């Protein structure tokens, strides 16, 4: 056909070793962009003033960081939400200062990340798939921008949201508890029985379906050679498993119908991480974890302490530190 | 229904924001003031007392180098400091008339601020839109007494959590939608598999 | 060498003991008491409403025994330097040049054999079960048995979980 | 440990006379105080003005002294300046200015000698700790 | 030798008294009548010579110069200290509760 | 930085039109099965 | 936990980090595993609710690893293509994830923490405008430690007045 | 004329007021009639900073920074009484307004240099008899500046001078005294010095305009390191009124 009709009939090859797809046409450069620029800003960056107080710290390996300490640091806290793009700066010099590489890192690669998902279901629709694997993935895409867009929006800047390090991560953790309990709300402790109990099931249907390979292979030779890709048979013994688990608790608290087991594989940690991520987005607008800071009282009055209250303690070690500079009254309001 | 349940998630997030930062249109008198707003207003109270107690507050450097109730935007205007400086966007009626043409104006700071103003920023300092799932107003670490969530976080965390699933049900029903136009809703062909007729990748 | 033993007094003569670190802390504040544990003196971290800082209540550290015995110091940075000392217990003089020495504690050999002997330990108690496991189930090592019988597996079939001969 | 009469007994005036309240007294001046103190009081501090507290020995040095009922009715009924030289009813609550503090308006005699008895009664039971904020929770 | 200048001022009458040439504002409530009238007038007139020297801040009534007199026991003058002084700390200090 | 805003407006419009007339060119028809 | 990261810096700590990996990588293995299970099923039935089109003693695959592979390959650009491969890393993966978790709670059984770089804190003490995600952490914990122990740790009768605890401005 | 949403994100608000070609007047002076500056404005065009040479028989030049802290370091809303002095100078005398601003300019290679750009209690004079303030007008003055971070700033592991560590608490038992300058903090106040050179002047208004340039200390992180030496020029503009 024309030149665009093959373009087209390229973009959306089956048989590209990599599909690339429409959605793959806003991805790829979107993730090249981000990926380069983190790369480039991780090893050289100069140190950025993420709280606006002129206090630059430092994120980079050459700047004396290792990986562990190491970040791309969230920009200025002047900034807010301003748009902070490269052309808005007078130079790359005051571009580095403020934090810019952090804004263009995060845009291109939410950007990318929302495509990649757009692109699994494109391509499951080219091979005559069901749709839902990009569903599975609205769970991490969904905490991804719980952390790096909704926080920073609910709070008014993008030097709240999560540094793109290891450390700065545990920063932003540590910072989050003292604001918000996070470990008080339910919605992360949904997203905790999510990992956990996805953690928990992995180990448990690995194990399931292992002990019930059927004998293919030498008592010498790796029991992975007793399956070969394409096979029409199924490699293990799905009514031993259920007789072995089935009995191990009881009967009914056991899968023999393997595709509502599967279908209970996708769902408890992608719900359980729609949680963690509603947890974030709700925390972002200020609707914290529960809060029994003195709730239990004697009969003069006196505070009994809980558990809840030793929480409270260590929750306010975390509050008067951090950003030691930064506060000039009393509340901490964003 | 797909199409539909897209544009209510994104009506639903644009919701989220109207409330959270909107105060025309959601009226601070009545749905208490925006977290910027709050914020605003703590710097305002303090200004306002420091300068009572006889502070110069145009002049008073704070422990950064950066003026402790005054300072510049990155565009020069004018702006309460502390951390309230990402909110210097905020624009309040109680605090319009004290912004001139290049932002606050210590003129009017020194000389203008009415009884009410003071009232009003308190008061809004004191309802800052923070308190916890149990309604205890205040921040995290905050004693229980106070029984406060402002409206705002309820309107906007309910918002955000109902646009958020609606956009699942759009991408399930949309990719549902597709995959049955096209007959495979219900799995693959044994017979048919499509990807058994396409060249192997390598 | 052992510095001596510090000994600190308030300016009514009062002996002060510092609260010493315990294991738990990588840091620790400054805290001197009175012999009833009443709170005398301190290094004040906010100064604007200190009330116990070592100037105001005039601490001064004398030593007896070690090197220092029968010295009195009343300049408070010094005293000051002592107390920090003190928290760690008896004060000593140490040569930090002969290997660079960075002022950060080590352990010794007792808490490195226990370290290692009690994930070795732990590491053990995976490698047991292994071939435990292997041991009672070498015929099974493979894979199961191509052909196990549905009904050893399936409910109600046998009286005896796993006896081909308690069939009903 | 309980909420006596004794501790429920507090200075009614400046020249020593007690008077004991009821535990329903106690009770209603926590209520009330929680109704239109408590956004700024929280604890017997003050988010506004930090420097200034409710704890006993605060009051007992204002001017005048409001160490008692009688000085604590008259606060919320005129207030003014930790040295009584300015009447600052146009940005605190007091009846003076209820139309302008909603919440004042419908609080009663009784309801204000209730708050005071509060004010009076929590150091009694808590301490140090009222008054103390963050350090102290 | 390098000093800590705050540390050094512990040591002296400032440490002790109220000192009208450097302690922030809200020390004045700690006595009757002080605050916040009398407070702002005298860190806006200092520093100050001596002690006495308050009684001489134009404008003042009879009873705030009494009051002066009652609380010159709880008053004391020493050098100017820049790190007290500087940054309108002597009207907020950055301590709260 | 003018220069390089017009640049990258430019990167980007592309990149966006290739999207847009992309899944308007019978996408639907773009499968394996019904078409 | 808020006790771990204020005394121990356990999240600093690399067998800490490893147990993370491991149960976010599970948690990861579980969803994506019955994600393309469930979207590469074959149909074995009519209805469009399809749990109903399977029989637990069927001889076949419910699912097609062909086209599951093909899938990851295009998407991720690796995939799975051994199925008794992918169950057993679903095995190996959180079970060594915990026992590296074990492995660093024994190291602080001691106190035996990862709690520092020494080579950041030689240059902090030196250079005060030397700053870093880690250096802010360690103000953290040492407010953890300061605002908590006294209650947390009763039998040790701590007594801190308000001049020593450290607080940053205002707050 | 133009309101706040006209200027606000345009730059504008950091530009000093400007006068036009015209204003080349004279503005007399009442040596009976007390005066004050309503509005002083000073905005820098170029900081130039001191280079440090490794032998100190070198000339050390003044060199080119570029400004990465963006539009924020006008000062501005400057008071003060205009005194008539005995020999008819003028002086003017600071009493307030937006008279400090952090700023951060970066040396090629890449140093930075944060300084706090100021007129703090600005006390600056003309030439005797001043009958009338023209084109040929010119003041020069000193002024205070004061540590770049105030007394509470705490360095990056928690150290400070009103607050804070007052030891390197991560190395329990180092040595103390190779880290006393780190350790202590300590507050400078230092001296500027300051020319204002009038070249516009609207006899009818009391506004005047010009060029100065002024000259301090930069920051020394609290007695931490050696500060440089800055060059500040810019653009003015004054109000004079009687007052
Ligand atoms: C564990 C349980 C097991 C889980 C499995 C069961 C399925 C889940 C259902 C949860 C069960 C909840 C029990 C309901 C009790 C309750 O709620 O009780 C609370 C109230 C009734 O109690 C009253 O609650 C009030 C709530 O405060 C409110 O009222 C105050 C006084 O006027 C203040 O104005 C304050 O500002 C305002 O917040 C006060 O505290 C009153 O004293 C008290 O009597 O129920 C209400 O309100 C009714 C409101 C329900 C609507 C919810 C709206 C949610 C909007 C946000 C969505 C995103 C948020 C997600 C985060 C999670
Ligand atoms: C797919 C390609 C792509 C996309 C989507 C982006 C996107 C972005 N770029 Mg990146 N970039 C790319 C490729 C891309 N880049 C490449 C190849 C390079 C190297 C040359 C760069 C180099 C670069 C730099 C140096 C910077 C960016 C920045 C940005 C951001 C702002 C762009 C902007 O203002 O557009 C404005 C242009 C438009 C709005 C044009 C659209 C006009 C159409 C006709 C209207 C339709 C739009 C509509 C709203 C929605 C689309 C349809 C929808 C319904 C499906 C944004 C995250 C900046 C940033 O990160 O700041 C933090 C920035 O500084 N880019
Ligand atoms: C639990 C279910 C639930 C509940 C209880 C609510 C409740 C609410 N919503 Mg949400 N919503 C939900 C689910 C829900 N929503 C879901 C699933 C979505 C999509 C994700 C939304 C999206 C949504 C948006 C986008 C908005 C709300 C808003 C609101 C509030 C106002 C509703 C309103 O006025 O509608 C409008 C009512 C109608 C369209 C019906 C007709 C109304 C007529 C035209 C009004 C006539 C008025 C006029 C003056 C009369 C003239 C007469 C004159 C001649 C005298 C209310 C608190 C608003 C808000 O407060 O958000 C912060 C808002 O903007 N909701
Ligand atoms: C996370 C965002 C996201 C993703 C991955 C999808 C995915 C999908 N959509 Mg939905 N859509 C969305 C959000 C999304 N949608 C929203 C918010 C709306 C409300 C307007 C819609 C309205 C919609 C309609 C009306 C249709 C779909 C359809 C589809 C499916 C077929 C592909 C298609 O036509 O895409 C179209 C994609 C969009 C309309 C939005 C994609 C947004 C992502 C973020 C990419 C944007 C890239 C952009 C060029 C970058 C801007 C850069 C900027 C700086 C200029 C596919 C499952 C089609 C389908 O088959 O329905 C059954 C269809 O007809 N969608
Ligand atoms: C991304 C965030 C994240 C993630 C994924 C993890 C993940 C993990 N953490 Mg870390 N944590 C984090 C952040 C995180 N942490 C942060 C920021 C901190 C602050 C420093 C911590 C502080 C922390 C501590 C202090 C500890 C962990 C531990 C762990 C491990 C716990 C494993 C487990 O399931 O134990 C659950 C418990 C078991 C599995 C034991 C067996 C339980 C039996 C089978 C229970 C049977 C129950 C029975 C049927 C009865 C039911 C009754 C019902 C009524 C309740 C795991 C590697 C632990 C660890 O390392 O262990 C070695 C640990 O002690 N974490
Ligand atoms: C001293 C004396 C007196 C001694 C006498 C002793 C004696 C004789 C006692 C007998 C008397 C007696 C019974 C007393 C009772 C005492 C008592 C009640 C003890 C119980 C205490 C207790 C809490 C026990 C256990 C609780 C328990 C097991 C909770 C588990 C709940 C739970 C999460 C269940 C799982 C539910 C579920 C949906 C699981 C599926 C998820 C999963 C594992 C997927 C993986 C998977 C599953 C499959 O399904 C198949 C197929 C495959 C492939 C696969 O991947
Ligand atoms: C107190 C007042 C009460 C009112 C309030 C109620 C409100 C709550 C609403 C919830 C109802 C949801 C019902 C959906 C059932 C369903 O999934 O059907 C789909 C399949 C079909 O089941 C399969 O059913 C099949 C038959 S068929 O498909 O249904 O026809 C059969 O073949 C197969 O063996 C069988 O397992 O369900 C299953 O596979 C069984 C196990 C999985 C079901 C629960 C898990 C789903 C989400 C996980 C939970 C996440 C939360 C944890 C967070 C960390
Ligand atoms: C700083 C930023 C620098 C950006 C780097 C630029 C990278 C450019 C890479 C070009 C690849 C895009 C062209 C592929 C497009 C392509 O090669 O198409 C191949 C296509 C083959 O046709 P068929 O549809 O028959 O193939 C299936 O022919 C065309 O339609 C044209
Ligand atoms: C929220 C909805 C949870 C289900 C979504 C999991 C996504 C996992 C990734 C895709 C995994 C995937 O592909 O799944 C596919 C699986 C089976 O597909 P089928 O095509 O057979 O059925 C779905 C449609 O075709 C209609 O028949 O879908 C379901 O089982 C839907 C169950 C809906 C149950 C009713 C509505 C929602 C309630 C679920 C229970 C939650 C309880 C709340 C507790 C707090
Ligand atoms: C748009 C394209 C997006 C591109 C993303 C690029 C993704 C790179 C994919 C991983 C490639 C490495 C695979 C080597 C290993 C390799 O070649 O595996 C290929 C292997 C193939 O499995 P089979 O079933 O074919 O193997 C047969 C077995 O019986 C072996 O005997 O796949 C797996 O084992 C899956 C589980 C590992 C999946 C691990 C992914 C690890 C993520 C990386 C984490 C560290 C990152 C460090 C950051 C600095
Ligand atoms: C900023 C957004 C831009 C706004 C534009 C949106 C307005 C709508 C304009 C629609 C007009 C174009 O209409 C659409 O375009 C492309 C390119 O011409 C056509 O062309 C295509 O046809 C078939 C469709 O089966 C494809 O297989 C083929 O590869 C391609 O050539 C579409 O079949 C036509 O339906
Ligand atoms: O910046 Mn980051 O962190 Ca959210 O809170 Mn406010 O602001 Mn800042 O302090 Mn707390
Ligand atoms: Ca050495
Ligand atoms: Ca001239
Ligand atoms: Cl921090
Ligand atoms: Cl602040
Ligand atoms: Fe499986």
């Amino acid at each position: 056909a024309n030149l665009w009709e093959r373009f087209c009939n390229w973009v959306t090859s089956t048989d590209n070793r990599l599909y690339v797809g429409w959605f793959g046409v806003i991805m790829i450069p979107t993730l090249l962009a981000a990926t380069i620029c983190f790369v480039i800003a991780f090893i050289a960056a100069p140190p950025v003033d993420i709280d606006g107080i002129r206090e630059p710290v430092s994120g980079s390996l050459l700047y004396g960081n290792n990986i562990i300490t190491g970040a791309v640091v969230p920009s200025s806290n002047a900034i807010g939400l301003h748009f902070y793009p490269i052309w808005e700066a007078a130079s790359l010099d005051e571009w580095l200062y403020n934090g810019g590489p952090y804004q263009l890192i995060i845009f291109h690669f939410l950007l990318g990340a929302s495509c990649y998902m757009g692109r699994q279901w494109e391509l499951s629709y080219r091979l005559g798939m069901r749709p839902w694997i990009c569903v599975a993935y609205s769970a991490p895409l969904a905490s991804a921008f719980a952390v790096f867009l909704i926080y920073p929006i609910g709070q008014g800047s993008f030097s709240d949201g999560m540094p793109l390090g290891i450390s700065g991560t545990f920063n932003f953790m540590i910072v989050f508890q003292a604001e918000h309990n996070i470990l008080m709300h339910p919605f992360h402790q949904l997203g905790v029985a999510g990992v956990f109990g996805g953690a928990l099931f992995c180990a448990m249907h690995g194990s399931l379906v292992t002990s019930s390979l059927i004998r293919e292979t030498t008592e010498t030779e790796s029991a992975n050679y007793g399956y070969k890709f394409g096979q029409e048979e199924e490699t293990y013994n799905i009514v031993a498993a259920h007789g072995y688990f089935g009995r191990l608790i009881f009967q009914y608290a056991s899968f023999n119908n393997s595709r509502s087991l599967h279908f209970f594989l996708a769902a408890w940690p992608v719900v359980g991480v729609w949680f963690t991520a509603l947890g974030i987005s709700t925390m972002a607008f200020n609707l914290n974890g529960f809060n029994f800071n003195h709730s239990v009282i004697d009969a003069k009055g006196n505070v009994i302490n809980t558990w809840a209250d030793i929480i409270n303690r260590a929750n306010l070690g975390m509050e008067v530190m951090h950003e030691r500079n930064a506060h000039n009254f009393p509340l901490d309001l964003a | 229904l797909s199409y539909s349940l897209g544009a209510l998630s994104m009506m639903g997030f644009i919701a989220t924001c109207f409330v959270w930062f909107n105060n025309t249109v959601y009226p601070s008198e009545f749905y208490g003031p925006t977290g910027p707003e709050a914020s605003q207003a703590q710097a305002m109270t303090f200004l306002i007392r420091d300068q009572k107690l006889g502070a110069n507050v145009g002049s008073a450097q704070g422990p950064t180098g950066l003026g402790k109730y005054l300072m510049r935007s990155p565009t020069g205007e004018i702006i309460f400091g502390g951390e309230t400086m990402r909110f210097w966007d905020f624009r309040g009626p109680w605090l319009e008339p004290l912004r001139g043409p290049n932002g606050l104006d210590l003129n009017k700071i020194k000389n203008d601020i009415q009884p009410w103003q003071e009232r009003r920023a308190a008061e809004y300092m004191t309802h800052a839109p923070l308190g916890s799932l149990n309604s205890v107003g205040g921040v995290a670490t905050e004693i229980n007494s106070v029984n406060f969530v402002s409206p705002r976080s309820w309107l906007a965390t309910s918002h955000f959590v109902l646009a958020f699933f609606f956009l699942v049900g759009h991408l399930w029903h949309a990719g549902r939608a597709r995959a049955a136009a096209a007959g495979f809703e219900k799995g693959i062909d044994r017979e048919s598999e499509p990807v058994l007729s396409m060249p192997s990748l390598d | 060498a052992w510095k001596g033993h510090a000994v600190f007094r308030n300016k009514e003569g009062e002996e002060l003991f510092v609260r010493r670190m315990p294991a738990f802390f990588e840091s620790f504040p400054v805290i001197l008491t009175d012999k009833n544990g009443v709170v005398k003196a301190d290094i004040p971290f906010r100064r604007a409403e200190s009330k116990y800082s070592f100037e105001q209540q005039g601490v001064t550290v004398s030593f007896y025994g070690g090197e220092l015995n029968g010295q009195t110091f009343t300049d408070p940075p010094t005293v000051k330097s002592y107390a920090r000392k003190a928290i760690f217990g008896e004060i000593f003089e140490f040569d930090t040049e002969t290997l660079n020495s960075d002022g950060i504690f080590r352990t010794s050999p007792r808490g490195w054999f226990t370290f290692a002997h009690a994930v070795f330990a732990l590491l053990f108690f995976f490698g047991h079960i292994w071939h435990g496991a292997r041991t009672l189930f070498r015929d099974v090592f493979s894979g199961i048995d191509p052909e196990l019988s549905p009904e050893q597996v399936e409910w109600g079939f046998y009286q005896k979980v796993g006896d081909v001969t308690t069939r009903r | 440990a309980e909420l006596t009469p004794e501790v429920l007994t507090v200075p009614l005036n400046s020249e020593g006379k007690t008077i004991t309240l009821t535990e329903k007294q106690y009770l209603e001046g926590k209520r009330l105080f929680q109704y239109a103190c408590a956004s700024c009081h929280v604890g017997g501090i003050t988010k506004t003005n930090p420097s200034l507290d409710l704890r006993t020995e605060t009051l007992a040095l204002a001017t005048p002294p409001r160490d008692n009922i009688e000085g604590l009715v008259d606060y919320m009924k005129n207030p003014t300046t930790y040295d009584g030289e300015q009447e600052i009813a146009e940005v605190h609550p007091s009846l003076r200015s209820a139309d302008i503090f909603p919440k004042m308006r419908n609080l009663t005699e009784k309801d204000l000698v209730a708050i005071a008895g509060h004010i009076l009664v929590e150091p009694k039971i808590l301490g140090d700790k009222w008054g103390g904020g963050k350090v102290y929770y | 030798e390098l000093v800590n200048v705050v540390d050094e001022k512990l040591g002296t009458a400032y440490g002790e008294k109220i000192d009208l040439n450097n302690t922030n504002i809200a020390a004045f409530i700690q006595y009757r009548g002080l605050y916040p009238t009398l407070a702002k007038l005298i860190v806006k007139n200092a520093p100050y010579e001596s002690v006495e020297d308050v009684l001489n801040i134009p404008g003042l009534t009879e009873r705030q110069k009494q009051i002066l007199r009652e609380n010159l026991e709880h008053f004391t003058v020493t050098e100017v200290e820049t790190a007290l002084v500087e940054g309108g700390d002597r009207y907020n200090n950055g301590l709260y509760k | 930085m003018e220069t390089l805003k017009i640049t990258v407006y430019i990167v980007v419009t592309f990149f966006v039109l290739l999207f847009v007339f992309g899944f308007l060119s019978g996408d639907p028809a773009r499968n394996p099965k019904r078409k | 936990l808020l006790f771990f990261q204020g005394f121990h810096n356990w999240t600093l700590n690399p067998f800490h980090m490893m147990g993370v990996a491991g149960v976010l990588g599970g948690a990861l293995l579980c969803a994506i595993h019955g994600a393309t299970v469930e979207n590469t099923l074959f149909q074995d039935g009519e209805g469009a609710s399809t749990f109903r089109a399977f029989n637990p003693t069927q001889a076949e695959e419910t699912y097609s690893m062909v086209t599951a592979n093909r899938f990851w390959s295009q998407i991720f650009g690796i995939a799975f293509s051994n199925k008794r491969w992918l169950h057993f890393f679903m095995l190996f993966v959180p079970v060594t994830g915990l026992w590296m978790s074990a492995i660093g709670v024994v190291g602080l059984a001691l106190n035996l923490r990862s709690y520092d770089f020494i080579s950041q804190e030689i240059r902090a003490a030196e250079d005060p405008e030397f700053e870093t995600f880690y250096t802010k952490n360690l103000l953290l914990n040492e407010g953890i430690r300061a605002w908590m122990a006294p209650q947390d740790q009763p039998h040790e009768n701590f007594v801190f007045p308000e001049e020593v605890l450290p607080r940053g401005n205002a707050l | 004329t133009l309101t706040y949403d006209d200027i606000v994100g345009t730059g504008l608000a950091n530009k000093c007021p400007t006068l036009d070609d015209t204003a080349r007047g004279a503005y007399p002076i009442d040596s009976s009639q007390t005066y004050r500056i309503a509005r002083l404005c000073l905005q820098p065009t170029t900081f130039l900073v001191k280079e440090e040479p490794k032998n100190k028989r070198q000339e050390a030049e003044f060199v080119p920074t570029k400004l990465v802290t963006r539009e924020t370091t006008s000062l501005d809303q400057i008071q003060g009484e205009l005194k008539v002095n005995s020999d008819g100078s003028l002086t003017f005398v600071e009493e307030d307004g937006i008279d400090f601003q952090p700023v951060t300019v970066q040396m090629a290679g890449g140093e930075r240099i944060p300084l706090l750009f100021t007129v703090k209690n600005l006390v600056a004079s003309t030439q005797p008899n001043v009958t009338s303030i023209t084109t040929s007008t010119d003041f020069k003055g000193e002024f205070n500046v004061p540590s770049y971070r105030t007394a509470n700033f705490l360095d990056p592991k928690g150290r400070g001078l009103a607050s804070g560590y007052d030891s390197a608490i991560a190395l329990p038992q180092a040595k103390e005294e190779e880290l006393a300058r780190a350790n202590v903090k300590r507050f400078s106040l230092t001296k500027g010095q300051i020319s204002l050179n009038v070249a516009k002047v609207d006899g009818r208004t009391g506004e005047i305009a010009g060029t100065f340039e002024s000259e301090q200390l930069s920051d020394d992180d609290m007695g931490a390191h050696e500060p440089h030496e800055v060059k500040i020029q810019g653009v003015f503009y004054a109000s004079i009124e009687p007052a």
